[PDB]
């Protein structure tokens, strides 16, 4: 949807980050 | 005579590369809105650490301990072909002067010379070095900000306490500062160039900006120190 | 954990400068006296042995 | 020799070895000892910068002291392993999965 | 950034502690530095509970 493409938009060694489901 | 220097004196504290970042440093610097003693001679200077020197005609720098045999001193003599950094016992006049073919004054290191412009030369002594660091930049000192790129280094050992400086017989004036230990903040850029210091002991806005690590602060309160 | 390792070694040093001043002394036509002796100080340069 | 006195400028004969690329080695430049990738560098250094760095405070780029080039440096890719499976009441077989 | 603290040990480089330094003194150096490597590991993992 336009509002969540807006909110997405707006929303801006060793250690390993995991990606969500 | 007495003269403001308003934000010069930044030097690179390390050669290590940064690109667009801030890196808190803690080395011997220049304090902004320092006053230096901008002679007009045409004797002696205390040596505390640093002797940030700028002019805008005159060459030399006599640095050494006692000045005299007894110990070891430092010369430097700058002419249009090369530069001679000799290191010995060497006895010295109270009022040095040169002529440019006659020495009056009385391990070498040559390379290239050190050359309206403005020759920035900022001396430090520490770990028994000797470091030179330079910026040959054109134009009461201007109103700008320019970097201080280091230079080669002198291994001698010894403690410097007291200095002077040189007159180039064919003058000019100098000014003449001295650093203390404190903290900047230096902004890199994208490219490696600093292109902007704040300080972290002035008006606390300043110290502000120093303890949150960013140069922008909104609106609110910042517990500092 | 899975971690790959590496294959081999490398190193990197920079030049040997300043060709260090030995075999004047070590290959001399003349030398100095038993008793006095001329001390030489070698140094500003990577030695090579 | 003189030692405990000044500053050391005699140093030994330090020896080079050869080129390497796109193969995470235990390299060693001037002093600066660590493991990674050596890849061509699109950044660009100014005379007197030797090594580069980041936020997290690692070393990135580094310049070889044989050529005026500079060499990238990435860390050998590390991850950890899953092993995916049913109840071994049901089958003995896994499938392995690299995160 | 606290991966790189000297933690009141000698150094910070693995290679440089475990090479430069004597085993009798090595092992209780890099025992301090585990030991704050891995007091930071449980901060982090005590901030990331909560
Ligand atoms: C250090 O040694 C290397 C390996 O020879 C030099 O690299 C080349 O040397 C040849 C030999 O004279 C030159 O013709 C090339 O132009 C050099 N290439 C580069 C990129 O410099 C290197 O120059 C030496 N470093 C010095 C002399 O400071
Ligand atoms: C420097 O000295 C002058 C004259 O003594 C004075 O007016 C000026 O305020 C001084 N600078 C600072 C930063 O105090
Ligand atoms: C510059 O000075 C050095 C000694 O300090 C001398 O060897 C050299 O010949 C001089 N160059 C001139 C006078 O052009
Ligand atoms: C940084 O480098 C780019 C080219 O890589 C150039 O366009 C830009 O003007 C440079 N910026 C500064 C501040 O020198």
């Amino acid at each position: 949807s336009p509002i969540e493409d807006l909110l997405f938009n707006k929303v801006t060694n060793g250690l390993t980050v995991l990606p969500p489901l | 005579s007495y003269t403001n220097s308003f934000t010069r004196g930044v030097y690179y504290p390390d050669k290590v590369f940064r690109s667009s970042v801030l890196h808190s440093t803690q080395d011997l610097f220049l304090p902004f809105f320092s006053n230096v003693t901008w002679f007009h001679a045409i004797p002696v200077l205390p040596f505390n650490d640093g002797v940030y020197f700028a002019s805008t005609i005159i060459r030399g720098w006599i640095f050494g301990t006692t000045l005299d045999s007894k110990t070891q001193s430092l010369l430097i003599v700058n002419n249009a072909t090369n530069v001679v950094i000799k290191v010995c016992e060497f006895q010295f006049c109270n009022d040095p002067f040169l002529d440019e073919s006659e020495f009056r004054v009385y391990f070498e290191y040559v390379s290239q010379p050190f050359l309206k412009n403005l020759r920035e030369f900022v001396f430090k002594n520490i770990d028994g070095y000797f470091k030179i660091y330079s910026k040959h930049t054109p134009i009461d000192l201007p109103q700008g900000f320019s970097a201080l790129e280091p230079l080669v280094d002198l291994p001698i050992g010894i403690n410097i306490t007291r200095f002077q400086t040189l007159l180039a017989l064919h003058a000019a004036a100098y000014y003449v500062g001295y650093l203390q230990p404190r903290t900047f903040l230096l902004k890199y850029n994208e490219n490696g160039t600093i292109t902007d210091a704040v300080d972290c002991a002035l008006d606390p806005l300043s110290e502000t900006k120093c303890t949150l690590k960013s140069f922008t602060v909104e609106k609110g309160i910042y517990q500092t120190s | 954990n899975f971690r790959v390792q590496p294959t081999e070694s490398i190193v990197r040093f920079p030049n040997i400068t300043n060709l260090c001043p030995f075999d004047e002394v070590f290959n001399a036509t003349r030398f100095a006296s038993v008793y006095a002796w001329n001390r030489k100080r070698i140094s500003n340069c990577v030695a090579d042995y | 020799f003189e030692l405990l006195h000044a500053p050391a400028t005699v140093c030994g004969p330090k020896k080079s070895t050869n080129l390497v690329k796109n193969k995470c080695v235990n390299f060693n430049f001037n002093g600066l000892t660590g493991t990674g990738v050596l890849t061509e560098s699109n950044k660009k250094f100014l005379p007197f910068q030797q090594f580069g760095r980041d936020i997290a405070d690692t070393t990135d780029a580094v310049r070889d002291p044989q050529t005026l080039e500079i060499l990238d440096i990435t860390p050998c890719s590390f991850g950890g392993v899953s092993v995916i499976t049913p109840g071994t009441n049901t089958s003995n077989q896994v499938a392995v999965l690299y995160q | 950034k606290q991966l790189s603290s000297k933690f009141g040990a000698i150094s910070s480089v693995l290679n440089d502690i475990l090479s430069r330094l004597d085993p009798p003194e090595a092992e209780v150096q890099i025992d301090r530095l585990i030991t704050g490597r891995l007091q930071s590991l449980q901060t982090y993992v005590t901030q990331q509970l909560i």
